């Protein structure tokens, strides 16, 4: 019974299509930034703001790991 | 108001004065004091200084939030609430309830906890005293409940 | 280039048609049957709550952006006025609309405006075709190609899959665009008035189980314009908090008083039903002329039933009415199909008054009311939609005359319990797998709505984007219509869903809610107490089977 | 501290379960409806017409009191579709296909799907051809002032309203919450009087931002029939900056050498005349639903904010294709609108030019109209009833202030019975089928009295139409003396 | 002045 319906398949069968630990590590760079940008309302700013919101938390971290 | 005010006032709860009685509603405001001393004493300035800055920001926040803006940000029936505050909305004017006993109390103790700090100064703490006292609990008595000036 | 395409329909065989309307059954094991209550009162709801981090950060999120719009505000409204004419006067003439009652509109609503009111085309059955777009300036306006696309469909009310055009209703449909006409002479106490209509109220009447009927042109209007002939000023109507909005304009056009209670709570029901009979009428205190109950079958944003039987016990006891309003309940639940008054055993007697709509579960349009019959004629005296607007249309009454009988069991006696069986067992195994996986889902055990909770402003637009990205269609609600601390994706399961496309929903819906950290189910939430993060594929295994064994739903 | 306290009195010690129990008891509701007066009334009901089999049109069969009686080839003068385009092959044909490739149904409200292609050429195509900038849809027309009127006005705001509106706009500006005036029905002296008087207090008042205000009336009217004078009230909204509403739901179609309304009418460019137009697609169209046409700002206020759009299911889609190649086919050749003024023309001569008939009734609506409108000579109906007007005015305002359940008046009804009963005798003597203006009095809110009505349409030969209108007349004379 | 304007502000907080 075949309809009129293209599927898209999972990303875990995309790599197994296309096949050491560097490439775990960018993934866990990429999962660390996820998890920052989703909880974080970057989704609802145009550019300046989100790109001033990040200057912003930047500058946090920076002055927080220069003072300890 | 008339009856029909009072009608299209309580025939929908009013979405802009009642997440305040929600789950973490306490708590944001104990943690949102909490980040303003680790920014302010980012800033790197003495002690008393960083105490002053946190309260006064807070002070003056909390009332242009809760206390300058009239009305709803959005469409109730035709307003109904076109001249109230959000203060004045928490719980559908029920006065001295938990909520706005814990919203008293926080100035209190945000200045008790300050005080340690600024104290050997004349100006800072007269300061920091009148606008507590002036621009904190004077416009959450229930005598000023629907007073313009 | 800008303008939405009039797209073109496809030449391609009826067999693959009718697969995209109506996906065939595979298995028997894949039915369910459901059996009554008898009267048995619902325990009370047990509400999920993720962990406190959650809440504080959708506080603080909610905390910037309030901020940041109101500073926009100020600049824009103070600076650049040149580019701003549509909120400033002219003339002499004041401005159609304020700039501060329509701030969330602007500043919140419209940069995600891309995940509503999607222009579709064709039958809304169980692939939808989706007309592509380009946003430019964030979301201003769009400009279409000419590529549409098909997506899985669970945003649409399609309960039983009446949603066709090869069917018996399409025939019915057509023969009756032969026969009458589709247009109508003027109001039904004018000239309106044909047989079909008697004939459809008889129908509506007899399959409720009340003595007469009403049909109306829209649902809409006929809780609008239904309280305003049987209430005045000195009357009075308790509403639970989360009734429809037509039910809220009806009271608001009549004049009577409103006082509400909170949802699901029976026992401040019944203190607020004695304090408000001995204060009456204010500023006067006399009693109040009429009292009036006003319930919703099945509340469509929590998926949660309301407790009939103790409604008609505290109606008995204390002199009351009973007003039942079943949009999300007729045709979809039941061992039977007959709404809420089958699913508790209720005798359908001791409820005054049932309205409801057929838009929703049987593929029309328009609405109905079933009373006694001394009630029934009083109000086709006294109604104004009766006296005043237009008819509804021969094609609208033919589909849902059709729909009626083919449920009743009338016509073609095979589909109406394999349509009724085949929804209730997918809601049930899609309820189950969420749950299992470690979703936060609400509803009892039936319902075709299925929300998903979300918490997070910014996780609307992603969850949304993503199974856009994946073809399948979903629908997000915000703070307006939920409350605050509490958005969500609410699925509307149909009949015409096989359990592979559920299976194909599951997985990719797993994968997305991982990457976007939303596994965030307690333990409360399971038979046992134990929280569950169970694996993907030894859920599909297991879950099919065990879905038919009252035992795991909680609630 | 002692000197300056309040003398007050001790409070009283609260009730208890029995107490409440035993007055809860005590209370006796009144019951939902009011059955006393069903049974005097139930001849509304009875007397209903009902087709059979057929579509509603020139020549039906029709049965009465559950079939009790029955009569063949009636011929009609009470339907509302004035161009009978809707029953021509092409529209046929077009509904068929769009059933066929599409449902019947819609299934979703416009705010996340259920907003195909169709309804977007259709709201561009009633753009284009009313020559304004945009327009909007609704489920039903009776809905769509009262949702959108209230939309963009609230407590602060100024109406002015005209004498006798309809219910639908009554609805409205019940529910929307402002300040209502209300002048003498196309009396531009007590207008301009009302206008003047108003921008005097507000230039006294001295706000600091002015507020919305809104003209209200309607191209032709609905109870009385007769057309409402345009360039006055642009002229006048202009010099004292309001904003003009017009609900023009018989006059589309009807008015204009193309039958685009009331600006063709009186020549003049809708989109600087007039701010708001509620229409409606189920009298002219031969289709179901309203529309309301104005500029992009309005409409995208509309779809953000009108309740009635935005928490109801979208319209089906064979009706909107049908519109739209209704749209098309009047846009090719008149011929339909040119036949239709020429009817009702020769109609209105018919019955304002009898010596007669110049006793007992009156006619109020003007030459344009489609629809004749009679009445009962106040003179006749104070000697025949005993009563007038005004006192029923003031008797159901009364009546409806202090909210007694039950209101009844009895000379009221004794006319009712005697204009059905006009209609009776034409009907079972000539088969010709007229009808009485239905309304539900104690809903209105504005004076109006019972009345009679006489519709033609565009597929009337001329000869039938004036025999008919010689067996009306013939009726009338028979019951009257 | 100190610990009166302290024990001032414990006893209005009660």
């Amino acid at each position: 019974h075949k309809s009129s319906m293209v599927y898209i398949p999972t990303t875990k069968e995309a790599k197994r299509r296309n096949g050491g630990i560097l490439n775990t590590i960018e993934e866990v760079v990429e999962k660390l930034y996820w998890t920052y940008y989703i909880h974080l309302p970057f989704y609802l700013m145009a550019s300046f703001d989100s790109f001033f919101l990040h200057v912003f938390f930047l500058t946090i971290f920076s002055l927080s790991f220069f003072g300890i | 108001e008339t009856f029909e005010d009072e009608n299209d006032q309580q025939m929908l709860p009013n979405m802009a004065a009642t997440w305040v009685d929600q789950r973490g509603a306490w708590l944001i405001h104990i943690v949102v004091i909490v980040l303003l001393r680790l920014f302010y004493s980012l800033f790197g300035s003495t002690p008393k200084w960083t105490w002053t800055l946190t309260n006064m920001t807070y002070i003056i926040g909390f009332y242009i939030m809760f206390h300058l803006v009239k009305g709803t940000p959005f469409d109730f029936n035709g307003g109904a609430y076109d001249n109230l505050t959000m203060w004045e909305q928490i719980n559908d004017e029920t006065l001295y309830t938990p909520t706005r006993k814990f919203l008293l109390i926080v100035p209190i103790v945000l200045f008790l906890i300050s005080n340690q700090y600024y104290r050997n100064d004349m100006t800072l703490f007269l300061s920091n005293l009148a606008v507590t006292v002036l621009i904190g609990v004077v416009p959450k008595l229930g005598i000023t409940h629907r007073l313009r000036i | 280039y800008t303008r939405v395409p009039l797209c073109e329909p496809e030449e391609l065989p009826d067999d693959i048609q009718k697969e995209n309307e109506y996906g065939t059954l595979d298995s028997p094991g894949h039915l369910y049957q459901v059996k009554s209550r008898h009267g048995k009162p619902l325990p009370e709801p047990v509400v999920d709550t993720p962990p406190y981090y959650i809440s504080l950060l959708t506080y603080l999120n909610y905390l910037i952006l309030i901020i940041l719009g109101h500073v926009h505000d100020f600049l824009g409204m103070t600076f650049q006025k040149n580019k701003h004419l549509d909120l400033l006067e002219h003339d002499g003439l004041a401005p159609w609309f304020s700039n501060f009652e329509s701030f969330y509109v602007r500043r919140i609503k419209m940069r995600i405006d891309d995940c509503f009111s999607r222009p579709t085309t064709g039958v809304p059955g169980r692939f939808i075709r989706c007309i592509d777009r380009i946003s430019h300036n964030i979301n201003e306006y769009f400009t279409y190609s000419g590529a549409v696309y098909p997506c899985m469909n669970l945003s649409s009310y399609n309960y039983l899959g009446f949603a066709q055009s090869k069917g018996q209703c399409t025939d019915a449909a057509l023969e009756s665009v032969d026969k009458y006409s589709i247009q109508s002479g003027g109001p039904r106490a004018q000239i309106g008035t044909t047989d079909l209509h008697i004939k459809a109220e008889k129908l509506v009447a007899r399959f409720i189980g009340k003595e007469d009927a009403l049909v109306f042109s829209m649902g809409y209007g006929t809780n609008a314009n239904l309280f305003n002939a049987f209430l005045d000023k000195k009357c009075l109507v308790i509403s639970d908090e989360l009734n429809h909005t037509s039910i809220r304009t009806g009271v608001r056009l009549s004049g009577a008083a409103v006082r509400t209670f909170k949802h699901g709570d029976m026992v401040g029901l019944e203190k607020l039903i004695r304090e408000q009979i001995v204060l009456g009428q204010p500023k006067t205190n006399r009693p109040w002329k009429k009292i009036l109950i006003c319930a919703e079958g099945l509340f469509s944003m929590e998926g949660t039933l309301c407790n009939l039987p103790k409604l008609v016990e505290l109606k008995k006891k204390y002199k009351c009415y009973l007003f039942i309003d079943e949009a999300h309940s007729i045709g979809a639940m039941g061992p039977t199909g007959r709404g809420v008054c089958e699913i508790f055993g209720v005798d359908p007697k001791d409820v005054d008054i049932l309205m409801g709509t057929f838009t929703k579960s049987f593929g029309a349009a328009g609405g109905y009311i079933a009373a006694d019959q001394w009630i029934i004629d009083r109000l086709r005296l006294d109604l104004t939609t009766v006296s005043y607007s237009e008819s509804m249309p021969a094609p609208v009454l033919a589909q849902t005359i059709s729909s009626l009988q083919t449920i009743s069991g009338e016509i073609c006696p095979g589909q109406g319990t394999e349509r009724l069986q085949r929804i209730a067992f997918n809601s049930r195994y899609l309820r189950l797998a969420l749950q299992r996986l470690g979703f936060i889902v609400y509803g009892v055990a039936d319902s075709p709505v299925i929300p998903l909770l979300l918490y997070c402003p910014s996780k609307m637009p992603a969850f949304s984007r993503m199974m856009l990205q994946r073809r399948i269609a979903v629908v997000v609600v915000a703070y307006p219509a939920t409350p605050l601390i509490e958005s969500r994706v609410r699925f509307c399961m149909s009949a015409s869903l096989t359990k592979e496309d559920i299976d194909y929903l599951l997985r990719h819906v797993s994968e997305v809610g991982d990457k976007l950290n939303l596994k965030s189910n307690s333990g409360k939430s399971s038979y046992d107490g134990k929280r569950q993060r169970w694996d993907i594929e030894e859920v599909i295994r297991r879950t099919p089977e065990d879905c038919k064994d009252d035992k795991y739903f909680v609630n | 501290i002692l000197l300056t306290r309040k003398s007050y009195k001790p409070p009283k010690r609260p009730l208890t379960e029995q107490e409440i129990d035993e007055l809860c008891d005590e209370w006796v509701p009144e019951p939902l409806v009011d059955p006393s007066a069903t049974d005097e009334q139930s001849w509304r009901v009875a007397k209903t017409p009902v087709t059979m089999e057929m579509p509603i049109q020139n020549h039906i069969t029709i049965t009465r009191n559950n079939l009790q009686e029955k009569y063949t080839n009636v011929f009609n003068l009470a339907s509302n579709n004035f161009l009978q385009l809707s029953a021509t092959e092409p529209v046929k044909e077009v509904v068929k296909t769009t059933i066929k490739n599409y449902g019947v149904g819609a299934c979703g409200p416009a705010g996340f799907y259920g907003n195909q292609d169709v309804h977007y050429t259709l709201e561009y195509d009633l753009a284009q051809f009313f020559g304004t900038q945009g327009s909007v849809l609704y489920g039903q027309d009776f809905c769509a002032a009262p949702s959108v009127l209230p939309a963009f006005t609230k407590r602060g705001d100024v109406i002015v309203a005209d004498d006798q509106v309809s219910l639908p706009v009554q609805n409205a500006l019940q529910l929307s919450r402002s300040t209502v005036y209300y002048f003498n029905h196309n009396d531009m002296n007590s207008l301009e009087c009302l206008l003047n008087e108003l921008t005097e207090q507000e230039k006294l008042e001295k706000l600091p931002a002015i507020p919305r205000k809104f003209i209200v009336t309607e191209g032709i009217f609905h109870n009385s029939g007769d057309l409402a004078p345009l360039p006055e009230l642009t002229k006048l909204k202009n010099k004292y900056k309001f904003r003009l509403f017009v609900d023009e739901t018989f006059s589309i179609g009807v008015l204009g050498a193309t039958g685009r309304g009331l600006s063709e009418h009186f020549n003049m460019d809708r989109a600087t005349a007039i701010d708001i137009t509620v229409g409606s697609m189920a009298t002219a169209l031969g289709s179901t639903g309203g529309f309301v046409l104005g500029d992009s700002v309005m409409c995208l206020h509309q779809r953000i904010g009108s309740n009635a759009y935005c928490f109801s299911a979208c319209l089906p889609a064979y009706t909107v294709t049908s519109v739209s190649k209704v749209l098309k086919l009047m846009d090719s050749n008149n011929d339909a609108v040119q036949t239709l003024q020429k009817l009702s023309k020769s109609l209105h001569d018919s019955f304002a030019s009898d010596d007669s008939l110049r006793s007992y009734v009156i006619v109020t609506s003007s030459p344009v109209s489609a629809v004749l409108h009679l009445q009962l000579t106040p003179a006749y109906r104070s000697r025949k009833f005993g009563y007038t007007c005004e006192q029923l005015f003031e008797t159901m305002s009364a009546l409806q202030k202090k909210s007694q359940t039950n209101k009844f008046i009895e000379p009221y009804e004794e006319e009712e019975k005697f204009l059905q009963s006009i209609v009776d005798h034409a009907l079972i003597n000539y088969n010709v089928l007229i009808t009485r203006n239905t309304i539900v009095l104690k809903q209105e809110t504005l004076p109006i009295v019972p009345s009679l009505k006489i519709c033609c349409n565009a597929a009337m030969s001329p000869e039938e139409l004036k025999n008919a209108c010689e067996s009306v007349k013939q009726s009338i004379l028979a019951c009257c003396q | 002045g100190h610990f009166f304007v302290e024990g001032l502000l414990g006893v209005v907080i009660i």
